């Protein structure tokens, strides 16, 4: 339904078969169909209704909190501790954010594989390769932190990736 | 639950900077205290530390019966 965005969680078109029957047989299928459909889907449909009816006569709204963007621990001072303080939370909020999208990167691939039977080898390349590049980035990001990770030994650790790039471009322009 | 036993985010966040700087003001204050001990206990030129010497007071300015003291 129109709960969700479709961008985020994307499904293909859905294309589905029209009966072609061979037989003269009954189908019993279809008879269950419709003998669930009248003695469950109905009541179902009915209480549903009801509820959305009361619900409708109280009717009230929750909202989604904004945080601005403060400084990060780039230019915090050595001995600063309100914006070292300020800096982590706001690094330790960015931390859960991206975990959710690996998150939402790997039901798009799960649903995927899922949804395309005996061809998801080659039907769910993309989603392959979304989670590959999401997957590498995180893990450049965030592994190896430990058990008492900061936004201090996150710097560290993207100050030495960035030495040890920078020493591997000066030696690739040297041959 | 969240009306009746909690406040918002704001009162812990600014509660923890206020904590947060008292503490670290106590911890450079601790810091510069012992190096100012330190340094009074090796110069001596502070107002701690200072051991007693012989009061000036008690010394006789008066003729001693001779004339070289
Ligand atoms: C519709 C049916 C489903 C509803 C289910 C609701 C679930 C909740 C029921 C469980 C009780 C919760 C446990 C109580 C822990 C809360 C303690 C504390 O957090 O509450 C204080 C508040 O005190 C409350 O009054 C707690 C009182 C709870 C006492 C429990 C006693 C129940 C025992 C039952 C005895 C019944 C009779 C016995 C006969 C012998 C907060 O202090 P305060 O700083 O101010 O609040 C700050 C927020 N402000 C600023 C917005 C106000």
């Amino acid at each position: 339904p129109d709960s969700w965005d479709k961008d985020v969680y994307p499904e293909p078109p859905r294309r589905t078969p029209a009966p072609a029957p061979q037989t003269s047989l009954p189908n019993p299928v279809t008879y269950l169909t419709k003998i669930f459909d009248l003695l469950v889907d109905r009541p179902v449909t009915l209480a549903r209704e009801f509820i959305e009816q009361q619900h409708a006569k109280n009717r009230y709204y929750y909202y989604h909190r904004e945080f601005r963007r403060v400084p990060d621990i780039t230019e915090c001072e050595e001995k600063d501790i309100l914006c070292m303080f300020e800096a982590e939370m706001q690094w330790r909020r960015d931390y859960k954010v991206d975990q959710e999208i690996v998150n939402i990167i790997q039901e798009r691939l799960k649903a995927c594989q899922q949804r395309e039977g005996e061809s998801y080898r080659q039907n769910c390349a993309k989603e392959l390769e979304q989670f590959t590049q999401v997957s590498k980035a995180f893990q450049d990001r965030y592994s190896d932190l430990g058990a008492h990770y900061s936004a201090r030994k996150c710097l560290a650790k993207q100050k030495q990736r960035m030495l040890a790039e920078r020493k591997a471009a000066k030696e690739a322009a040297a041959a | 639950i969240a009306r009746t036993f909690y406040d918002g985010p704001e009162k812990n966040y600014e509660k923890t900077m206020a904590i947060l700087q008292i503490e670290a003001e106590k911890a450079e204050l601790r810091l510069k205290e012992l190096e100012v001990r330190r340094l009074m206990r090796a110069r001596g030129d502070g107002p701690w530390y200072q051991y007693p010497t012989i009061d000036k007071a008690l010394i006789d300015h008066s003729p001693k019966t001779t004339p070289d003291n």
